């Protein structure tokens, strides 16, 4: 399925000046050890997660700093995703920071939750340390980026504990003797966000790596042709079609979703079901091994039937984030409780507050302000719980409703508990900054079509990438031309 | 009445192939020979039958040992001569007991040493020989210059066989200085099967036990000492998961133990003293110590501290004042860093002729820090780090005359000792080693060791030399992977215990060696 498959994270990394200037200001020597830093980490992705990280790209500044590092972990992360939106130009799925300073805080480094494949999001900061320590801190930021977030609620009731307390877990606090291990909530915690659609941009196999080829490493570099893993997991597959790197009589392939032993599959089989109604199916292309790069339907589509919409390949509800923030047993309050509840302008609901003052929600926004579910906890899973539990109860002619929210706090900025932007206030009307607003305020790019009112021609769906993928019989990039191939 | 195997003269009696040395012997007879005799031993009291004796010989005879008293039962016997035989070994008190005895002969009898004070006791003797014999001088034979010299009897020249430096030199003539022989040494004495990180000693009512910590089963164990048969046994036991460090304190005849645990760790146990047993007391907090790596004790003005280093960056460096209770939090220390080490260390500081209380401990990828404690704000402050370090574990101090120094370990590269100036340290030694997880300064009797630990190498024990200022090498320990040293003194005894984290834990006695 989706979890069997082995993922892939192109990661680039950026060397501050004070990281240049603790290796000598030798760049080779700032270099090769964050190569060093990436293949412990990989070490430790490879087995647990079934995911290995890739070093797509490096830049390392020599001169000075682009913008200046902050104490805070959190401003540096902000301050950092600026510069790679506004500056850098390489294709990853990550971009982390090496720093040669220390962060004032317990943390070794700060990365967004759920953040790969994000121009914005994806990325992580991480301060200097030794090679084995500061590749904890980079698989910690990495989880963080991947999905793992360590359940608060879990955690303080005992469900989840590290299995070894010894060195306890990765997820657990840096200490002398370097945490090796995820807990067994950590994977699931990572199934459950691919299953949730994210991660689309990890399930494509890097060629050339930033080092010279080596024949065995199961990548295929420049001169090559066939890779299997190793020598003796090669006898699982490939072994047959591939060797010293170079195709048997008859092999189209050596290793793959798509390559049945040695040869390719049919173009049209699917490697890939879709995992939720926000995923696009990939079939084999029968002209590559691989199959074909993961991608889902654009952003806006909607999802749930008319719940929630498509953002990244997530769907957004109130419920999945009831969900998200209180665990799985929650479900989102009864839409009457946002209707009455909300215009009051109190702790136990509200458009949000002023100065020290609640604000009232309109009548219109009423469904994008103070976030209600069901049966509320007091322990969130992420974040700061800031103060205590809200709950009503609000009669409707014979059922009595039970509305709870609380303020959870990730960053000084942002706030859960408040309904997230792009969750559906009705038809064909989204949330943004507590109001309801049409679906043409957030200015949504659209695939080619060639049919007045239609999406595709009508023909096809709009990916992440903005291209049309066809239905059967149907082709072009607007998919507006008929050709059955039978 | 003569023995069969001997035939007898009416004042004399002689001996031939005898297998057994005949009791039935008859009185009136003074002497009896012994010669190419059948028995291979001169046992205890084998003469006691025969009291009139005033000779015995012995000649051509093949003898596995002479036992101690043998001779014992002749009061009477002014003159023993043994010649001619091969004789393996020779007892100390083999003539004890003879005070009667004149003229004494050995010779002849290739006899390579002789035991210290086999001489001793005979008064009357006059005359003894011991020529003719290979002897081998070295320590064994080191008396017998000394007796040479202060005996009243007549000997004449002997010389060394061996070794060849000395060979053809006359014994009388040596001096004790060359006769070499000089060692000191630390030899394995027990060996614990559980493999440990740390071990500490206190005393309890004027008794020093052993508290050793063993990581992998959680339990902090304690040694006491048994008369029995060896020293070291375990008496008790306190249960816990994945401890680290386990610190007696004994603060006026009350024991408590401060135990860091990496598993929701960190109590403080106190013994009551009726029971007998180890009871939890406070409960260290939980966000202020995460990882301890470290536990260092020091008494401070009257006051008692203990300091507790945090290598993890969420936990604080923490130091906790005793009211008299219990401990409780004083000062948090070193805030975001990862602490391996704490030591504390009293050290004279420029101008100030009194030493000053002082605090060194380590972080990882970082220099050592000093702290000096003031006591008006009764706090450290003026942080200072070593300089032109880099990436040291823990640092340990120890003190000749009035200088103090400290040893500086590094896990990679060079652990050096460096000698405090007035206002700095300045290097002193340097010795490179090879993923060294402590060095050990100890004092046992007024001698100053140094003890480098290696995992993938040697563990190397050096001796500071007074004349050249500096440690030189001394012993080389096997010990698997040891994280510790530590020295234990008994009354008199005095043992060194290595931890060993992949391996079986350690026990060496201290020995002085001579003669
Ligand atoms: C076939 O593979 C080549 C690379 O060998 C690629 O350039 C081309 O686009 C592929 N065609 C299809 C239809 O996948
Ligand atoms: C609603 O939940 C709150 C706790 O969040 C509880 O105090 C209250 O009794 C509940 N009411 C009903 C009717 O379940
Ligand atoms: C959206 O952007 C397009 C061009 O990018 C522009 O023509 C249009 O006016 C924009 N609409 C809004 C509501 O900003
Ligand atoms: C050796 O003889 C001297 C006198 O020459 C005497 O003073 C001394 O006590 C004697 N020593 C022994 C052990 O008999
Ligand atoms: C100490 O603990 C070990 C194992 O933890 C146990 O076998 C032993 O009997 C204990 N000894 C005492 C004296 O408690
Ligand atoms: C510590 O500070 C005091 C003044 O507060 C000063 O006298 C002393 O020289 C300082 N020590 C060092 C090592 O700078
Ligand atoms: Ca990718
Ligand atoms: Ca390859
Ligand atoms: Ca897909
Ligand atoms: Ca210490």
């Amino acid at each position: 399925n989706v979890e069997e498959e082995t993922k892939y994270i192109e990661l680039m990394i950026v060397n501050d000046h004070l990281m240049f200037k603790k290796h000598r200001l030798s760049v080779v020597h700032t270099n090769t050890y964050a190569k060093s830093v990436v293949n412990m980490a990989d070490l430790i992705y490879k087995d647990q997660l079934k995911t290995r990280i890739v070093l797509v790209a490096m830049e390392t500044w020599a001169t000075d700093n682009k913008f200046a590092i902050s104490e805070n972990p959190l401003i540096t992360l902000r301050e950092f995703m600026k510069y790679r939106r506004d500056f850098i130009k390489e294709k990853s799925d990550a971009v982390h920071l090496f720093s040669g300073s220390q962060f004032e805080s317990s943390r070794s480094g700060a990365a967004y939750i759920g953040g790969i494949c994000s121009l914005l999001k994806g990325g992580g900061v991480n301060e200097f340390g030794k090679t084995d320590l500061m590749a904890v801190t980079l698989a910690q930021s990495l989880a963080h980026n991947i999905g793992i977030i360590s359940d608060k609620r879990k955690l303080a009731s005992g469900e989840c504990k590290c299995e070894d307390t010894w060195s306890g877990c990765i997820m657990g606090d840096t200490g002398y003797y370097l945490p090796k291990k995820f807990t067994q909530c950590n994977i699931e915690e990572y199934h459950d966000f691919l299953n949730s659609g994210g991660g689309a941009c990890l399930f494509n196999k890097p060629s050339k790596l930033l080092d010279p080829p080596e024949c065995g490493n199961g990548f295929i570099e420049t001169g090559e042709e066939c890779d299997c893993g190793t020598p003796a997991e090669c006898v699982l597959e490939g072994a047959e079609c591939c060797k010293k790197c170079t195709l048997t009589q008859d092999s189209q392939c050596s290793d793959g979703l798509c390559c049945k032993k040695c040869k390719f599959q049919p173009m049209g089989t699917v490697c890939r079901e879709a995992v939720n109604d926000c995923d696009i199916r990939e079939t084999c292309s029968g002209n590559s091994s691989q199959c074909a790069p993961n991608i889902h339907k654009m952003d806006g589509y909607s999802c749930d039937g008319v719940q929630g919409i498509c953002f990244g390949g997530r769907c957004k509800t109130r419920d999945r984030q009831c969900k998200y923030i209180w665990g799985q047993k929650v479900t989102a309050s009864d839409k009457y409780c946002y209707e009455k509840l909300n215009i009051e302008g109190t702790e136990k609901g509200n458009c949000g507050k002023d100065k020290d003052t609640w604000i009232q929600c309109n009548k219109r926004d009423v469904l994008c302000g103070y976030l209600l579910c069901t049966n509320i906890g007091n322990i969130p899973r992420l974040g700061e719980l800031d103060g205590e539990i809200t709950s009503t109860l609000v009669v409707q002619q014979g059922r009595t409703l039970n509305c709870s929210g609380g303020h959870v706090k990730l960053e000084e900025d942002v706030d859960l508990g408040y309904v997230e932007d792009g969750t559906p206030c009705g038809p064909q009307m989204m949330c943004l900054e507590h109001r309801c607003l049409p679906v043409a305020s957030f200015n949504f790019s659209t695939c080619l079509s060639s049919k007045e009112g239609t999406i595709c021609s009508g023909n096809g769906v709009c990916s992440n990438e903005l291209k049309c993928v066809c239905n059967r019989h149907w082709i072009g990039s607007d998919c507006n031309t008929y050709f059955p191939h039978n | 009445k003569c023995p069969a195997v001997c035939t007898c003269t009416k004042d004399n009696a002689l001996c031939e192939n005898a297998r057994s040395i005949p009791r039935t012997v008859p009185p009136d007879v003074i002497s009896l020979s012994f010669v190419r005799s059948g028995f291979t031993e001169i046992s205890e009291g084998s003469f006691l039958f025969t009291p009139s004796l005033q000779l015995l010989l012995f000649t051509s005879n093949s003898f596995d040992v002479i036992s101690d008293d043998a001779f014992i039962g002749l009061p009477h016997l002014e003159y023993l001569f043994i010649e001619n035989n091969n004789i393996k070994s020779i007892s100390r008190h083999t003539f004890r007991g003879l005070k009667s005895l004149i003229h004494l002969s050995l010779a002849n009898n290739n006899l390579q040493t002789l035991p210290k004070d086999i001489f001793k006791g005979l008064d009357s003797l006059t005359n003894v020989d011991l020529r003719g014999n290979s002897f081998n001088c070295d320590c064994k034979l080191k008396w017998l210059v000394e007796w040479l010299g202060h005996t009243n009897a007549t000997v004449e020249d002997i010389y060394c066989e061996g070794p060849p430096e000395y060979k053809k030199r006359k014994i009388n003539s040596l001096s004790s200085k060359d006769f070499d022989c000089i060692i000191t040494e630390f030899a394995k004495s027990q060996d614990l099967p559980y493999q440990s990180l740390s071990i500490d000693t206190f005393s309890y009512l004027n008794d020093e036990y052993v508290v050793i910590a063993q990581p992998f089963t959680g339990k902090c164990i304690f040694l006491e000492w048994d008369h029995v048969e060896k020293t070291f046994r375990n008496y008790d036991n306190i249960t816990g998961t994945s401890t680290v460090v386990c610190k007696p304190i004994v603060i006026e005849t009350q024991l408590y133990v401060i135990v860091a645990q990496l598993f929701g760790g960190s109590h403080i146990y106190k013994r009551d003293s009726f029971a007998n047993k180890f009871i939890k007391i406070q409960d260290i907090e939980i966000l202020k110590i995460r990882k301890p790596n470290d536990i260092e004790t020091f008494k401070i003005e009257n006051n008692w501290y203990f300091v507790v280093a945090d290598s993890s960056k969420a936990g604080f460096t923490t130091i906790y004042k005793w009211n008299g209770n219990g401990f409780y939090s004083h000062q948090s220390l070193h805030a975001w860093y990862r602490d391996t080490d704490v030591e504390y260390l009293e050290i004279v500081r420029t101008p100030q002729t009194l030493r000053t209380p002082h605090l060194i401990l380590s972080s990882s990828s970082q220099r050592p820090v000093i702290y000096q404690w003031n006591k008006a704000t009764q706090l450290f402050t003026n942080q200072t780090d070593i300089p032109n370090m880099e990436d040291v574990y823990a640092v340990k101090h120890f003190s000749v005359k009035g200088d103090v120094y400290i040893c500086l370990t590094r896990f990679i590269g060079d652990s050096k000792v460096m000698k405090w100036g007035g206002s700095s340290f300045q290097d002193i030694q340097r010795m490179p080693s090879r993923g060294s997880m402590v060095f050990q300064p100890l004092q046992i009797n007024n001698y100053q060791y140094a003890i480098l630990g290696s995992d993938y190498s040697f563990t190397q024990v050096y001796n500071w030399d007074a004349e050249k200022a500096k440690f030189v090498k001394f012993q080389e320990l096997n010990v698997q992977a040891p994280r510790s040293f530590t020295h234990v003194s008994i009354n008199k005894r005095n043992f060194l215990f290595a931890s060993s984290f992949k391996g079986n834990t350690q026990i060496y006695k201290h020995v002085i060696v001579d003669l």
